[PDB]
C-alpha cells in the first residue's frame, strides 16, 4: 500500500479543491444524519405534546430546521461532487501527459522490454483507474470519521452508555471492515489490473496481425486463447462483484444491529430516567440514518488492492531510467559535418555476442559513403548508433571532431537526417505526415517536394488535407518510402542516413529518386546503406561489412580491380 | 444526437438483453421483495417506538416485535445479497455475448477493414465501450419495474394510516421522472462525444508509440506531448460534461426526496399539535402512523433515485452503442459470406473479367482486369509503384471488394468459403508481419504441430537457418515488438519459411525478396522458384532479368494490366516492359 504514495502527494496541485470536497462530504452527511435524527425527534416530541403542548411547545425551530436540512444536504452533495470530480480529473490529467513524456527517452530500446499493447493499457487505462485514489478513498474515510465523532459527542451529552456503544459500532465497523475488505480483494484486484492490460494486448496484436494470422489459419487459435483471458478476466470481475454483494449485506445487518441495539437499550432510560419519551426516537433514528455514512467505506478500501496495482504500472514506467541522456548545453548546428569512427563496439541488451565489432571508418565533410553487406551484419545497428540510440561500448563517435555526446539534443536532430529501412506511416494528415520534418514549411514547399519524390498523386482529391494511416488512406509498399524521403528532404540536415532508400521500387522509379537524391543531395554528407548495387560509381567510399566487422573499403573502381568480396556482389 | 438513431440503439441494446431474460426477472422479483421488507421493517418499528414513546410498555414485553424486526433485517441483507450478484451474473452474459459478436464480426471483417480504425480505437471499442453497458442491463434495466412496483406499494401502507402523508408522496412523484427524462435528454449524446474523445486519446498514443522510433529521430519530443495534451484535455472536459448531467440530475431528484421528508415530518409534528387537523379518518394520529410514514419517506424515493442514477447508465450504453452499431452495419467485403467450397487441393485457375477492385471507402485501387492463369502455372506482377499489384494480391485473398468477376476453378470468389478458402492459400506480404511469439512459432504459424524434419526443412529453405547461432536461445528466441528482435532481412526469411512450410493450391508472393542481398536473394530464390512449381504462383516482384522461366508477365499500370506474354517475347517488343527495363542495367 506504500506504492499509493508518489500518486498521493498529487494533491498537493489542487489542495484547496480536494479539501474543500472534504468539507462538504461532512456538511452534507451532517445534515443527511440531522434531517432524520430531527425528523424522528420532532414527531415523537410532538406527540408526546400533544394538543396541550400547543402555545407551549417551539415547533417554528424544528420546522425550520428539516427545511435546512434538506436544501443543505441536495446542495452540499451536489458542490462536493463538482468540486471533488474537477480536480480529480485535472490531476489525471496530468498524470497522463507526464507518463507519455517518458516513452520517447526510452525509444529504442527502453520501450522493447515492454510490450505495445500494455503500454497503451498502462497511460489509458490504469491511469483512469487511479480515480479511485482520488475520489472515493480520503472523503470517505475522513468524511465518516468526523461524522461519527460529531454524532457520538452530540449524543453524549444525552447519555453516555448510548453513545458510545453507537460510536463504538460505528468505529469497529470504519477500522476493522474495510482492511477485512482490502485484504479479501487484494488478490482479485492484482488479477482484475493484469488480466485487462493482457487481454487489452492480445487483442491488439490479434487485430495488428490479422493479414497473417487469417490466411494461414491462425486467427482462430489466437482467438480462443484471447476468448481464454477473457473468461479469467470474467471470472476476477465476478469475484469483486462478490465481494461488494457481501459488502452491502454485512454493512446492512451492522446498521440492523444498531437500531436494535437503540431500541433495547434506550427504552431502558436515556440520561438516567425511566420514560426517555421522545429521546427514544432521537437515538434510533440517528442510528437508522447514521449508517449511510459508513455506505462508500468499505469499498474505498476493497478496490484499493486494483489502484496499487495499476500505480505500479505507471510507478514501474515512470521509473525507468533513459540509456541515452543529453546535455543541456545550447549550440549552434554546423553547416557541414564530418564524422570519425574509432573501435565503435557494440552489444544488444540481454546478449553475448556482438552487433559491432571495432568499426572504424572516418566520412570527410561532403563525402557520399555506400555501405554494403549481407544481412544481419550490422548495417542498420551502425546508422542507429550515429543517431544516439545506445550508448557504443569501448567505442567513440565524433561528429566535427567533437563527441556526439556532446550534443542537445535539439542539436543533434537537426543536424542529422534519417530515412528509416522501416516506414511508419502516422495516422495523421499528409500535410502533418511531412511536418514531423521542418514543421515551419509551408504547403507550396509541402506539394514541391511531393512532386519531385513521385508523390503527385497524394495531392489529388482532399490532398494534403486527407486523412493517411489507420483511419484513413493506407500508402503502398513504394510510397511509404517515397514518403520516408520526403521526410528527410524536408528536414534538410548536413548529414544524412540513407538505409535502404530505393527499396521496393520499380525500376523507373529508383532511377528517378536516385537521380533526385544525387541532385538534391549535394555537399551533403550522406552514408548511403543499400542491398542495391546500382549508382555506386558516384560514390567516394565503398563499405562493406560481414559479421559486425568492416572488411573491404574503397572507391568503386578500385573495389572491382581488387576482385574482393564487393566482386562477387556485383557478379 | 438524432432521436431516430437513439432510438435504434435502445433497439439494440434491449435486443441483446435476451440471453438473460431469466436472471432480468429474477432481480425485478427480488427487488419487490425487497420492497416488502422495507415496509415489514418499519412496520414492526413504528409499533415498537409508539409502544414505548406514548404507551411506555417495558422492553421486556415487546418480544414477539424485536423477534419478528430481526427477522426482517437477515431477510433484508439475504435479498439485497442475493439481487446484486444475480444482476452481475445477468450482465457479464450479456457483455461476454456482445463482445463475442464484435470479435466474430473482427475475423471476417479482414485488414483491410481493421485498417479503418487505429488499433487504440479498437481497443477502446472492444473493452471500454462494451463493459459500459453493464450497469444498462445489470442494474437499469431491472429498475423500471421497481420504479414503480415498490413506491406504490409503499403508499398503499399509507392510505390505511394517514392518506394526507401518502398524498405528500404521490405529489411529488410525477416530478422525478419529468425531470429525469429533461436533465438528462442530453446525456446518451454525451457520453457519445466522450467515448469518441476516449478513442481518440486511445488511437493517437498506441500510434504514436508503434512509430515512436521515427518521432525520435525528428526530435518531436515537444510536438507529440502538445498533441496528447489537446487529446487528453478534450476526453477531460468530454467526461466532465457527462458527470456535470449526473449530478445535476441526481441533485435535483434528491432536493425532491429530501423537500418530502420534509414535509411528512412537519406534517405530522404540526398534527400531532394540532396546529393543522387533516388526512386522518376523523381519528386521532398515532404516532405509530407517522414512524410509518416517516422511514419509508426515503424508502419511496429510494427506487426513483436509483432509477435516475441508472437512467444515465442506460445514456452511457447509448453512447456505447454507437459506434458497435455502425461496425456490425457496415457491410463486409462481401455481401453475403460464402458457402461454396472448392473441393480438390491440385492448383486452382485464376480468372478475370472487368475485375475491379475497391478499397472498403468505395475507391477503386485496381481499373479492369482481364486476365488468366491456368492451373499450375505462375505468373509475375511489375509496374510502377502505386498501379495496384500488391490490391490484386489482397484480393485474391479475400481481404478487398471486387465488383467484376474473380473466379477460381470456375467459382466466383465471393463465393467461396473463407475459412476454407485460407487453406488454399500461402503468401508472403509486402512488409511481411510476425505475429506470433517466437521465432518457433512464427515459422509453425500455419500447422504449429509440425515434425522436427519439416520445421527444419522450411529453415534450411528459406536461409534462415544460418542466423540461428547468433540467436541466444535458437529457434525459439522471441522477436519482440513488430519483431524488434531480427533486422529487416532475417524477418523477411523467417515470413518465406512460412509460405514453404506447407503446400498450397495458390501461392502469393508480394516482394518476397525485400531486404536481402545479392548472395541472400539467390539463396531464397532457389527455394521460391522451386515452390513456384509445385502450384499456382503469382508474385510481385522488381527484379527483371532473374525471371525468365515463368509462364507469363502482367505488367500493370494505374490499374490495368497493359502487357502479357514471356520474357523473351517481352523483352524485345517495346512497350512498358522494354523502357522499364531500360532503366535496369542502365550502367552495366
Ligand atoms: N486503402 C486504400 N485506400 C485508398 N487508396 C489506397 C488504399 N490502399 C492503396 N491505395 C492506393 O492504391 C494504389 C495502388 O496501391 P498498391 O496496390 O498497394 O500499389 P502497389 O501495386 O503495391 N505498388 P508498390 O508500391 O510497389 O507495392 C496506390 O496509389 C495506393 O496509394
Ligand atoms: N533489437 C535487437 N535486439 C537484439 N538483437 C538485434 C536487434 N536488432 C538487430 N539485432 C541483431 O543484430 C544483427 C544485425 O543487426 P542489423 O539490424 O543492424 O542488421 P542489418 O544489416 O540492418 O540487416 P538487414 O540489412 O537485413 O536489414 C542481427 O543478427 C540481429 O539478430
Ligand atoms: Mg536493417
Ligand atoms: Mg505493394
Amino acid at each position: 500500500m506504500r506504492a499509493l504514495l508518489p500518486y498521493l502527494a498529487l494533491y498537493k496541485r489542487h489542495k484547496w479543491m480536494l479539501s474543500l470536497g472534504i468539507v462538504l462530504a461532512i456538511v452534507t452527511l451532517l445534515a443527511s444524519i440531522g434531517l432524520l435524527t430531527l425528523s424522528g425527534w420532532f414527531l415523537s416530541a410532538s406527540a408526546v405534546a400533544g394538543v396541550a403542548g400547543l402555545y407551549s411547545f417551539n415547533y417554528m425551530l424544528p420546522a425550520a430546521g428539516v427545511r435546512g436540512a434538506a436544501i443543505t444536504r441536495t446542495a452540499g452533495r451536489y458542490f462536493e461532487r463538482l468540486v471533488s470530480h474537477d480536480a480529480t480529473f485535472r490531476v489525471l490529467q496530468h498524470l497522463r501527459i507526464y507518463t507519455f513524456s517518458k516513452l520517447l527517452p526510452l525509444s529504442p530500446a527502453g520501450l522493447a522490454r515492454y510490450r505495445q499493447g500494455e503500454l497503451l493499457n498502462r497511460v489509458v487505462a490504469d491511469v483512469d483507474t487511479l480515480d479511485h485514489l482520488y475520489l472515493r478513498v480520503i472523503s470517505p474515510l475522513v468524511g465518516a470519521f468526523v461524522v461519527i465523532m460529531v454524532v457520538t459527542i452530540g449524543l453524549s451529552f444525552l447519555d453516555f452508555t448510548l453513545a458510545f456503544t453507537l460510536g463504538g459500532i460505528m468505529l469497529l465497523t470504519l477500522f476493522l471492515m474495510p482492511p477485512l475488505f482490502y485484504r479479501a480483494g487484494k488478490s482479485t484486484g492484482q488479477n482484475l489490473t493484469h488480466l485487462r492490460g493482457q487481454y487489452r494486448q492480445q487483442l491488439t496484436a490479434w487485430l495488428q496481425g490479422q493479414a497473417e494470422l487469417t490466411i494461414f489459419g491462425a486467427s482462430d487459435r489466437y482467438r480462443t486463447q484471447l476468448e481464454n483471458t477473457e473468461i479469467q478476466w470474467l471470472e476476477a470481475q465476478r469475484r469483486q462483484s462478490e465481494l461488494t454483494a457481501l459488502s452491502q449485506a454485512i454493512m446492512l445487518l451492522i446498521g440492523a444491529l444498531a437500531v436494535i441495539l437503540m431500541l433495547w437499550m434506550a427504552s431502558g432510560g436515556v440520561g438516567g430516567n425511566a420514560q426517555p419519551g421522545a429521546l427514544i426516537a432521537l437515538f434510533v433514528f440517528c442510528a437508522l440514518a447514521a449508517f449511510e455514512a459508513l455506505a462508500p467505506v468499505t469499498g474505498a478500501f476493497q478496490h484499493l488492492g486494483q489502484v496499487i496495482a495499476s500505480a505500479v504500472r505507471i510507478s514501474d514506467l515512470t521509473d525507468q531510467k533513459p540509456e541515452v541522456t543529453f546535455p543541456d548545453t545550447q549550440t549552434r548546428v554546423a553547416d557541414r559535418v564530418s564524422l570519425t569512427l574509432r573501435d565503435v563496439q557494440f552489444t544488444y541488451p540481454e546478449q553475448s555476442q556482438q552487433a559491432l565489432k571495432g568499426i572504424s571508418l572516418q566520412v570527410n565533410a561532403g563525402e557520399h559513403i555506400a555501405i554494403l553487406g549481407r544481412t544481419g551484419c550490422g548495417k542498420s545497428t551502425l546508422l542507429q548508433q550515429l543517431t544516439r540510440a545506445w550508448d557504443p561500448q569501448q567505442g567513440e563517435i565524433l561528429l566535427n571532431d567533437s563527441p556526439i555526446a556532446s550534443l542537445n539534443e535539439a542539436a543533434l536532430r537537426q543536424t542529422i537526417s534519417v530515412v528509416p529501412q522501416r516506414v511508419h506511416l502516422f495516422s495523421a494528415t499528409l500535410r502533418d505526415n511531412l511536418l514531423l520534418a521542418s514543421p515551419g514549411s509551408s504547403d507550396e514547399a509541402l506539394s514541391e517536394i511531393l512532386r519531385r519524390v513521385g508523390l503527385e498523386k497524394l495531392l489529388e482529391d482532399a490532398g494534403l488535407n486527407s486523412w493517411l494511416g489507420e483511419g484513413g488512406r493506407q500508402l503502398s509498399g513504394g510510397e511509404l518510402r517515397r514518403l520516408a524521403i520526403a521526410r528527410a528532404l524536408l528536414h534538410d540536415a548536413p548529414l544524412v542516413l540513407l538505409d535502404q532508400p530505393t527499396e521496393g521500387l520499380d525500376a523507373t522509379t529508383e532511377s528517378q529518386i536516385l537521380e533526385l537524391l544525387a541532385e538534391m543531395m549535394r555537399e551533403k554528407t550522406v552514408l548511403m546503406v543499400t542491398h542495391r548495387l546500382r549508382g555506386l560509381s558516384r560514390f567516394q567510399q565503398i563499405i562493406v561489412m560481414d559479421n559486425g566487422q568492416i572488411i573491404e573499403q574503397g572507391t568503386h573502381a578500385e573495389l572491382l580491380a581488387r576482385q574482393g568480396r564487393y566482386y562477387q556482389f556485383k557478379q | 444526437m438524432n432521436k431516430s438513431r437513439q432510438k435504434e440503439l435502445t433497439r439494440w441494446l434491449k435486443q441483446q438483453s435476451v440471453i438473460s431474460q431469466r436472471w432480468l426477472n429474477i432481480s425485478r422479483l427480488l427487488g419487490f421483495v425487497s420492497g416488502i421488507l422495507i415496509i415489514a421493517q418499519a412496520w414492526f418499528m413504528a409499533r415498537i417506538l409508539q409502544h414505548m414513546i406514548m404507551e411506555n410498555i417495558p422492553r421486556e414485553a415487546l418480544l414477539l416485535p424485536f423477534t419478528l424486526l430481526v427477522l426482517t433485517f437477515v431477510l433484508r441483507a439475504w435479498v439485497v445479497w442475493l439481487r446484486e450478484r444475480v444482476g452481475y451474473h445477468a450482465g457479464q452474459h450479456i457483455r461476454f455475448a456482445i463482445r463475442r459478436q464484435v470479435l466474430d464480426r473482427l475475423q471476417q471483417a479482414g485488414p483491410a477493414w481493421i485498417q479503418g480504425k487505429p488499433a487504440g480505437s479498437w481497443a477502446t471499442l472492444v473493452l471500454e465501450q462494451i463493459d459500459d453497458m453493464h450497469d444498462y442491463y445489470a442494474r437499469y434495466l431491472p429498475q423500471m419495474a421497481l420504479a414503480v412496483s415498490v413506491p406504490l406499494l409503499i403508499v398503499v401502507a399509507i392510505f390505511p394510516s394517514n392518506w394526507a402523508a401518502a398524498l405528500i408522496l404521490l405529489g411529488t412523484a410525477p416530478l422525478i421522472p419529468l425531470f429525469m427524462a429533461l436533465v438528462g435528454m442530453g446525456a446518451a449524446d454525451a457520453n457519445r462525444r466522450n467515448f469518441l474523445a476516449l478513442a481518440r486519446l486511445s488511437g493517437h498514443f498506441l500510434d504514436r508509440l508503434r512509430g515512436m522510433e521515427t518521432l525520435r529521430i525528428f526530435g518531436r519530443g515537444e510536438a507529440e506531448i502538445e498533441s496528447i495534451r489537446s487529446a487528453s484535455e478534450d476526453f477531460r472536459q468530454r467526461t466532465m460534461e457527462v458527470l456535470r448531467l449526473a449530478f445535476l440530475s441526481s441533485g435535483i431528484l434528491e432536493f425532491f426526496t429530501s423537500l418530502s421528508i420534509a414535509l411528512v415530518a412537519v406534517y405530522f409534528g404540526f398534527s400531532y399539535l394540532g396546529e393543522l387537523d387533516f388526512g386522518h379518518y376523523d381519528t386521532g394520529v398515532t404516532l405509530a402512523a407517522g414512524f410509518l410514514a416517516l422511514i419509508l419517506a426515503p424508502e419511496f424515493f429510494q427506487p426513483l433515485r436509483d432509477l435516475g442514477t441508472f437512467y444515465h447508465a442506460k445514456a452511457q450504453a447509448v453512447g456505447a452503442a454507437d459506434s458497435l452499431k455502425t461496425f456490425m452495419e457496415t457491410p463486409l467485403a462481401h455481401p453475403q459470406r460464402g458457402e461454396a467450397e472448392l473441393a480438390s487441393t491440385d492448383p486452382v485457375t485464376i480468372e478475370a473479367e472487368e475485375l475491379f477492385i475497391t478499397s472498403p471507402e468505395g475507391k477503386t485501387l485496381a481499373g479492369p482486369l482481364n486476365f488468366t492463369l491456368p492451373a499450375g502455372q505462375r505468373a509475375v506482377l511489375v509496374g510502377r509503384s502505386g498501379s495496384g499489384k500488391s490490391s490484386l494480391l489482397n484480393a485474391l485473398s479475400g481481404f478487398l471488394s471486387y465488383q467484376g468477376s474473380l473466379r477460381i476453378n470456375g467459382i466466383e470468389l465471393r463465393d467461396l468459403s473463407p475459412e476454407s478458402w485460407r487453406k488454399h492459400l500461402s503468401w508472403v506480404g509486402q512488409n511481411p508481419q510476425l505475429p506470433a511469439a517466437t521465432l518457433r512459432d512464427n515459422v509453425l504459424l500455419a500447422r504449429p504441430d509440425a515434425s522436427e524434419q519439416e520445421l527444419q526443412a522450411a529453415l534450411d529453405n528459406a536461409w534462415v537457418s544460418e542466423f540461428l547461432p547468433l540467436l541466444p536461445q535458437g529457434v525459439d528466441t522471441p522477436v519482440g515488438d513488430q519483431a524488434a528482435r531480427l533486422s529487416v532481412g532475417q524477418a523477411q526469411r523467417v515470413a518465406v519459411a512460412r509460405a514453404l512450410l506447407n503446400p498450397c493450391s495458390l501461392l502469393l508472393l508480394d516482394e518476397p525478396a525485400a531486404s536481402l542481398d545479392a548472395h541472400s536473394e539467390q539463396r531464397v530464390m532457389e527455394a521460391l522458384n522451386a515452390a513456384s512449381l509445385r502450384q499456382t504462383t503469382l508474385m510481385v516482384t522488381h527484379q527483371l532479368e532473374d525471371l525468365a522461366d515463368w509462364d507469363v508477365i502482367w505488367v500493370m499500370q494505374d490499374g490495368r494490366i497493359i502487357e502479357q506474354g514471356r520474357y523473351a517475347e517481352l523483352s524485345v517488343a517495346g512497350g512498358p516492359f522494354a523502357t522499364l527495363l531500360a532503366h535496369r542495367q542502365e550502367e552495366i
